[PDB]
């Protein structure tokens, strides 16, 4: 029975699974919009350092934020291992997050760098589908899925109990994405991350179509198109598509982008280059991903509101200075485009200002007047409406847990579970933050069958009998696991107990022994025919398991018939023991 | 006695009875009964006697054995069963309609090398006859699309599904179950596999998908106006295979179609690379299609002139495609005659070069479009008449005959 | 009812084509043909000169078997293939793959006879094998001369007449070509398989890779049932440790330990051979002309590449560039660049531009490294040959090394140093023996040296280890043991010996799932009952508790009479015999005799007392 004690339902999902006396914290996350209240993870439910599996989901801090920062308090040298691609992107992302947020006199964050260095180089990498040797009776296998080019789900198998923790799985990939694989393992606990439940996902072609037409409309009015995104996230498809657009239209626009330590981004993207699709692998000789043109400018300080310019800010929702300080000039102009390639929670500043806050301050009583054409697309590449139902229909789950949803949209997410009630109706309980939801699991014990059980395969096939397949081979449980049919008598040191039930029936007849012998012989061929009985030369009969002889006669009017049957067919003899009791026939 | 000995004996019996005799009177029926009565206990001869009874056709009337064996133990015997039943199919044998119900238990098998044949089974049982049952009309297509939607889970079971749907589309093809398939959100059909089966995995399934698409567009005259967009926007695939296949599927559907703004996404396949063997196919495609307005005609003309001035080694294909374009729709170039050739209303100067491979193309295009035009020479220049007189008498396979007042006959 | 038996059709020691069968798995190991065999024919070259055309006439009016120093065939090299006849390919489900080497004969068994199943392997090995077959067919199809050697294959009564080294091998079925059809129509069947996966083929047997460290993807697949440890070994090395070195944390209680790859050269020293090769290349670049090193495509040559790169800090000055002639050279380079996860844990795979396997090849590419992955008009910029050229080739007859050897055939100016020891001395240089070159044969190969397999067998403590070939005898031209130590007995394999060394008697599967039943008490064997209706689904008879046991045990007469009295019976008279006991009950005149392992009851016509006595006597023993 697994516990699956969740820790969040809208953002910073840091749920943990407690099963088989093993507690595993998967993707320990932390909030990014707080002030000395939710900067780190909610570690108030545990005050120890006993974990079974510490696995993160993907690169950016929406699901893996505290596992790299709060490691100073709870430092473990065991299951803290992660996958392979999470070794070069994590250091640079935490570095830029520190120099962006922690460098502005934050409340509490990673001050020293030595602790970061050791908790990063202490991690052991995991290859593709590499089952890392856990402590005992546990295995962790990572499948493939294209979400951030390096994201993957992990399956923890602890004593016939497999739980799959998938981080933002999505379908319908593109050039900078891959296809999700499930391996068809048929698990029992499916903790999924549902973000777009009711909103149906449209095709990507019309998405790029509307993006290019709105970019053309913004460039026609000499508007500054400032697109905000993560440092190394879902912006690679954006820059590659705008590059293809620029080379197709042959324009001389600026098309600048933030540095964000670009001296190693292309190197890390082209070195491994394994967590991608085939469209880049077949043509690795043309440098389709890296080595691009018209996108080698830095929009950090050379971004002035003078003409039409395309800028790329390294911020999800204008965290500290990327899309807030360097993009504050192009916010009050009537001709200014601010494309958002992500959909965060309703707690940041830019997301709240775009949703319903047409006039709101930035930090403290700042300029609230902002009139533009800010419109966010669906380029977040998160769990779509079709992928979730395809997965729950192809996996056949027994319990669906919804994690990392929203505040109000989660109220509709459970409504989507109602649709599952028509296809995958099961114990689908959406646990809230810090609300554990246990589940009942089967036993799935372990036994050991000998070769005699193979004989049961002979009578099962090429036969019409039912309800009788393996009615033998009684259990022989001991310190070890072993069952047998006749070898139990050999291993316990004893022989077959000779049991022979014998009775002396009396018949009322004054005729000769041969006459009554032929009579009982002809009578045994009338009520039952599946039993074979032969006649002995002395004048007796014998069933294949029962023998009928004539004892010493006497009053000669009564004849004494000795019946004997072995215990193996004792009950059958009991049936025989019934027939002589329904009287003697009236035909002779 | 042994496991392989029985299989070898059965193979010898099949080679000695199903290769030479192939007749009745204890030549194909006795061996089948002997193989059926020679059952085993655990994967001994089942996979062998299945194809034994498969290659021995008793008579045109033996399906109960495979029907009850379809639920055997080893899933690798179901493959032998399905290949044997396909061998019985390709010889007729009056396949019943009940197998389709059993085929349902073949849709959810949780195994490989079975669903790739299960889609073929549902296709053949739907293509046999859509009677004796809604009524097998656009019903098995939904199951085929549902099985093909999981293309990322198997690279072999998705191409076979599309290849089977290519011929399954020859059914009644109800619009209620066909128009909703071309969209993500379904409007009984509750699946996709049309807009989600292209950009999912390697192109070996994309080829089968576009093959099924052109196969269903050739038979049904409809459905083309809503799939031409999808057939055009799949050109930026950076694969040398999908491009020529797109040219082929567009050439095979070049009828009752329009082209207003989707030309730029299908013509740019000649500038990205050389494509020596694809250029002739693209030129044959561009000439058999129809253009809505004159802007597309002008774009195609300037692009062909660019290809000529950049690659003058294939001028014959350019002249032939321009001839076909002028013979298809000559009216669409009528408002463009004084714009192609440099003419002045009161100067009549700037005579172009005679042997210029850039002006002869426009000349032959105008001459080919001058067939059914009411007043073509009303906008001609002075040297155009002598150019036509010289080109017509020199070659006749590209310049047709006209009724100019200056010429005779 | 069968057992596991390896049916090997080959007698090659480096490669292997074994097939370890099972009860229901029917698995097959890697299959490879004879790669070093097609060398006695004339080398495939373009622009045929006059020196390799006019030679000695044939023997006894053949006109198809020329002779110049030795015997040669002026026709297609006629690639070899194993027999593979006494096993039909219609009952095969999967074929195993080795470290980018065992697919030269793969397309010959996919779309020819059978093998309609699936196939499991990893990405780097299959990609390198694809590039190898591509360069092989590219070197074959250039100048595709017709086959003119279909006369000496038959009539073997006169095949023993010519000189030795030609009649030692027989001809059964040789294909000589690929037609560029099965090679690319058979590669679209491989599945994504990593390391230590849970594919669970056939629902009963499981395979687990090991990823030994020899090259890029030297995986040793371990096929194993519920209780079985069949271990197959393709290639391993314990000295390089760069490409994920081999680990012995899983193959402890192995069963057969099929060892295939060996070193075959125990006298040479890797460090010493690299040092002498460096000295030789230095002394031949100091004076003379160009340098030619005929090597294989991407793979083993990377250590030599790294050594020649690090040798730039020696007496050898600059202006000694490296040419690489191969049609798949750029593809191999980019594949080595992209493949970095299959390296060591932390020694090589550091990801900070310090892969130490392929990144060092591109780090020095900016100083002096011109690739030029072709020969068709690419050296027109500068032609002086103050360099060293490496040409990939399957053997010494297909690659472009023969054109370069015929180019500067003059001696005392070039080197013919090789890198692969899977050849010979008098036959490899048979058409080129009229020369005066040094003919150095530095054997770059590290495959499970005899000093390593010894300690491996010591730390494994194995049993019933099978020997691949008949090399249990001392090799010729050597004076040493060079054998393997076995405790039980040394086995033997040959061309057609299907020896049976296995006995899996369905050890323990039991398909245990939802088993709830009572448990009796005993000394050490708490026996219990069982349930029928197994209802097996897929290689598992999940006999769950849902909808006849025999008896055993002596019944004491003392406890019998005690329970008779305290249940309600009376007037019971018991007497003794020589060994047994006779008890009489006056009601219904019941006479019961109990002897050692014997009981017999006799009574009159009565049913209720009969069943009562039955249930009273049956609860005095344990049910089995
Ligand atoms: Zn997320
Ligand atoms: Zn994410």
């Amino acid at each position: 029975a697994g516990q699956d004690v969740g820790r969040s339902c809208i953002l910073v999902s840091i749920a943990g699974k407690n099963v088989m006396l093993d507690c595993g914290m998967h993707m320990g996350f932390n909030d990014d919009r707080r002030f000395p209240d939710f900067s780190y993870i909610t570690q108030n439910g545990r005050l120890t350092d006993f974990l079974d599996c510490v696995i993160i989901s993907h690169f950016h801090l929406d699901h893996c934020g505290a596992l790299p920062y709060f490691s100073e308090m709870v430092g473990y040298d065991g299951p803290i291992y992660m996958t392979h691609p999470t070794q070069a992107i994590c250091p640079i992302l935490l570095e830029d997050y520190r120099k962006i947020a922690v460098d502005k006199k934050g409340e509490a964050n990673f001050f020293t760098s030595q602790m970061i260095k050791d908790c990063m180089k202490k991690v052991v990498a995991v290859h593709l589908h590499q089952t890392v040797q856990v402590d005992d009776e546990l295995e962790i296998k990572a499948y493939y899925a294209g979400h951030v080019l390096g994201a993957a789900m992990f399956q923890i198998k602890v004593g016939s109990e497999s739980v799959v923790y998938t981080g933002d799985y999505n379908m319908t990939p593109d050039r900078h994405l891959g296809a999700a694989w499930i391996d068809k393992c048929r698990p029992n606990l499916l903790i999924t991350e549902s973000t777009y439940a009711t909103t149906i996902r449209d095709s990507k072609r019309c998405r790029e179509r509307d993006f290019l037409k709105k970019v053309h409309e913004t460039v026609e009015r000499g508007g500054k198109v400032l697109i905000p995104v993560f440092a190394l996230g879902r912006a690679q498809e954006l820059c590659i598509l705008l590059e293809t657009f620029w080379e197709r239209m042959n324009l001389k626009v600026p098309i600048y982008f933030s540095t964000g330590l670009t001296e190693k981004a292309n190197h890390y993207y082209k070195l491994f280059i394994p967590w991608t699709n085939q469209k880049i692998r077949k043509t690795f000789v043309q440098r389709n991903m890296f080595e691009f043109k018209h996108i080698k400018a830095f929009d950090r300080a050379f971004a002035d509101n003078p003409g039409p310019m395309v800028v790329f800010a390294t911020p999800g929702m204008l965290h500290a200075g990327q899309s807030l300080q360097i993009f504050r000039k192009w916010a009050g102009n009537e001709k200014n485009m601010v494309i958002m390639p992500g959909y965060c929670v309703q707690g940041t500043v830019g997301h709240k200002i775009l949703s319903g806050q047409r006039k709101l301050e930035m930090e403290g009583r700042q300029v609230l007047e902002v009139k533009m054409q800010v419109e966010y697309m669906s380029f977040s590449a998160h769990a779509d409406a079709k992928g979730i139902m395809q997965l729950v229909g192809q996996a056949e789950p027994e319990s669906v847990l919804l994690v990392h949803g929203e505040a109000k949209k989660m109220e509709f997410l459970k409504q989507k579970i109602e649709q599952e009630l028509r296809v995958n109706c099961y114990m689908p309980a959406n646990g809230e933050t810090v609300t554990l939801p246990t589940s009942p699991s089967i036993p799935v014990g372990i036994s050991l069958g000998l070769l005699k059980r193979e004989m049961a395969q002979g009578l099962l096939p090429e036969a019409k009998k039912p309800r009788l397949l393996h009615g033998t081979l009684i259990m022989k449980d001991s310190n070890f696991r072993l069952v047998s049919s006749e070898q139990a008598l050999k291993e316990l040191g004893l022989a077959e107990h000779q049991l022979r039930f014998t009775c002396r029936v009396h018949l009322h007849d004054t005729r000769k022994e041969q006459e009554t012998a032929l009579r009982v012989y002809s009578h045994l061929k009338s009520v039952l025919k599946d039993h074979c009985v032969q006649h002995l030369p002395d004048g007796s009969v014998t069933v294949e398991s029962v023998l009928l002889q004539a004892a010493a006669p006497s009053d000669p009017g009564t004849k004494v018939l000795l019946v004997s049957w072995t215990y193996q067919d004792e009950e059958l003899g009991s049936f025989l023991t019934s027939l002589l009791k329904k009287g003697l026939p009236q035909a002779p | 006695k042994s496991h392989q000995v029985l299989a070898q004996l059965l193979d010898t019996l099949l080679a000695i009875g199903t290769k030479l005799p192939e007749n009745q009177a204890i030549q194909m029926r006795l061996v089948d009964v002997a193989c059926k009565h020679l059952t085993d206990t655990s994967h001994g001869v089942r996979n062998k006697c299945l194809q034994l009874l498969g290659n021995l056709g008793s008579l045109e009337k033996v399906q109960k054995i495979i029907g009850d064996y379809f639920s055997d133990q080893d899933p690798r015997v179901r493959t032998a069963a399905i290949k044997a039943m396909l061998q019985l199919h390709e010889r007729g044998l009056k396949l019943h309609q009940t197998i389709y119900n059993q085929a349902c238990k073949l849709l959810s098998d949780d195994y490989e090398q079975v669903r790739s044949a299960a889609v073929q089974l549902i296709w053949v049982v739907s293509q046999l006859y859509p009677e004796s049952i809604m009524v097998s009309d656009g019903s098995w297509v939904v199951r085929v699309q549902a099985a093909k939607l999981l293309g990322s889970m198997e690279q072999v079971s998705s191409h076979f599904l599309e290849q089977t749907l290519d011929k399954k589309l020859m059914s009644d093809l109800r619009r209620k179950r066909t128009a909703h398939e071309r969209a993500k959100e379904l409007y009984s059909g509750a699946c996709g596999a049309f807009v989600h089966g292209l950009e999912d995995e390697m192109y070996e399934v994309r080829i089968a998908a576009v093959e099924a698409l052109c196969m269903l567009a050739q038979s049904s005259p409809s459905f083309a106006e809503k799939c031409l967009d999808f057939l055009v926007d799949m050109f930026n695939d950076e694969i040398e295979e999908v491009r020529l296949q797109s040219i082929h599927t567009m050439r095979k559907i070049s009828n009752n179609i329009t082209l207003r703004e989707d030309q730029l996404d299908t013509v740019l396949a000649v500038l990205e690379d050389s494509s020596r063997d694809i250029r002739e196919a693209l030129h044959e495609l561009l000439c058999c299609t129809n253009v809505s307005t004159k802007e597309g005609i002008h774009l195609a003309l300037v692009e062909l002139l660019k290809n000529l001035t950049k690659y003058p080694t294939d001028r014959d294909s350019i002249w032939k495609c321009l001839k076909f374009l002028g013979s298809r729709h000559p009216t669409l170039v009528l408002p463009l005659v004084p714009e192609l050739l440099s003419t002045h209303p009161f100067f009549d100067t700037a005579e172009p070069d005679m042997d210029d491979p850039a002006y002869i193309a426009v000349l032959v295009l105008i001459f080919n479009a001058a067939k059914t035009c009411p007043t073509m020479p009303a906008l001609f220049s002075d040297h155009t008449f002598r150019h036509y007189a010289y080109l017509r008498d020199s070659l006749s396979h590209l310049v047709p005959a006209l009724r100019l007042p200056g010429r005779k006959l | 009812c069968l057992s596991g038996h390896p049916t090997l059709p080959c007698n090659v020691l480096k490669f292997k084509s074994t097939t370890i069968m099972l009860d229901c798995g029917l698995d097959m190991t890697s299959t490879l043909n004879f790669l070093p065999l097609p060398l006695v024919q004339s080398p495939r070259l373009s622009n045929l000169p006059g020196w390799s055309l006019k030679d000695g006439n044939a023997f006894l009016d053949k006109e198809l078997k020329e002779c110049s120093g030795h015997v040669f065939v002026d026709s297609v090299p006629e690639f070899c293939l194993p027999e593979t006849e006494l096993i039909d390919l219609s009952t095969v489900d999967v074929i195993l793959i080795s470290n980018y080497h065992c697919m030269m004969a793969l397309p010959y068994i996919t779309e020819h006879t059978g093998f309609t199943g699936t196939v499991y392997a990893t990405e780097p090995t299959v990609q390198i094998g694809r590039l190898l077959m591509e360069e092989l067919v590219n070197f074959i199809e250039r100048v595709p001369k017709a086959q003119s050697a279909s006369l000496w294959k038959n009539k073997d009564i006169q095949r023993l007449l010519p000189s030795p080294l030609k009649d030692a091998v027989e001809v059964s079925t040789w294909r000589r070509c690929y037609t560029m059809q099965e090679v690319n129509s058979a590669l679209s069947k491989i599945q994504l398989v990593g390391y230590s996966q849970k594919i669970e083929l056939f629902g009963a047997v499981q395979v687990t890779p090991l990823s030994s460290g020899y090259a890029l993807g030297s995986s040793n697949w371990i096929i194993q049932s519920h209780y079985e440890k069949v271990s197959y070994v393709s290639g391993s090395s314990l000295l390089t440790t760069h490409p994920q070195p081999m680990d012995q944390a899983s193959l402890k209680n192995s069963d057969v330990l099929v060892l295939t790859g060996l070193t075959q050269i125990p006298t040479a020293n890797p460090d010493g051979m690299v040092g002498e090769f460096c000295s030789n290349l230095a002394l031949t670049v100091r004076n003379g002309g160009n340098v030619l090193v005929p090597c294989y495509p991407s793979g083993v040559i990377y250590d030599l590449l790294e050594c020649l790169y690090q040798y730039i800090d020696s007496a050898g000055l600059s202006s000694v560039p490296l040419y690489f002639i191969s049609p798949v050279a750029n593809s191999s380079l980019e594949f080595s660049q992209i493949f970095a996860e299959w390296l060591c844990h932390n020694k090589q795979s550091k990801v900070y531009l310090p892969e130490p396997p392929f990144p060092h090849a591109e780090l020095i590419q900016t100083n002096k490294l011109k690739h030029y992955p072709s020969i068709h008009g690419d050296f027109s910029n500068d032609f002086r040959q103050p360099c060293v050229v490496f040409t990939g080739h399957p053997s010494l007859r297909f690659g472009d090394v023969v054109h370069f050897m015929e180019l500067w055939g003059k001696s005392s100016l070039n080197t013919v140093i090789f890198t692969e020891p899977d050849f010979s001395y008098l036959e490899a240089l048979a058409p080129y023996q009229p020369l005066a070159m040094k003919c150095i044969y530095c054997p770059i190969d590290t495959r499970l040296n005899f000093i390593q397999v010894s300690k491996l067998l010591k730390e494994v403590q194995p049993l019933h280890v099978v020997c691949p070939e008949q090399y249990t005898q001392p090799p010729p031209a050597q004076s040493h043991r060079m054998d393997l130590m076995i405790d039980c007995q040394p086995p033997a394999m040959s061309y057609r010996r299907a020896e049976v060394l296995a006995l899996p008697f369905k050890r323990r599967y039991e398909k245990i799932e939802i088993m709830p039943e009572l448990a009796d008490s005993l000394v050490p064997m708490e026996i219990k009952p069982g349930i029928s209706l197994a209802t097996v689904s897929a290689v598992l008879h999940t006999k769950d508790n849902k909808h006849k046991p025999l008896l055993s045990g002596s019944i004491p007469v003392e406890q019998f009479v005690q329970t008779l009295e305290k249940h309600g019976f009376s007037d019971i008279k018991v007497e003794d015999t020589a060994k047994g006991h006779i008890v009489l009950l006056q009601e219904a005149e019941t006479l019961i005799q109990i002897e050692e392992d014997s009981t017999h009851i006799i009574c009159d016509n009565d049913e209720m007392l009969r069943v009562r006595l039955r249930d009273l006597v049956l609860k005095f023993l344990q049910k089995f």
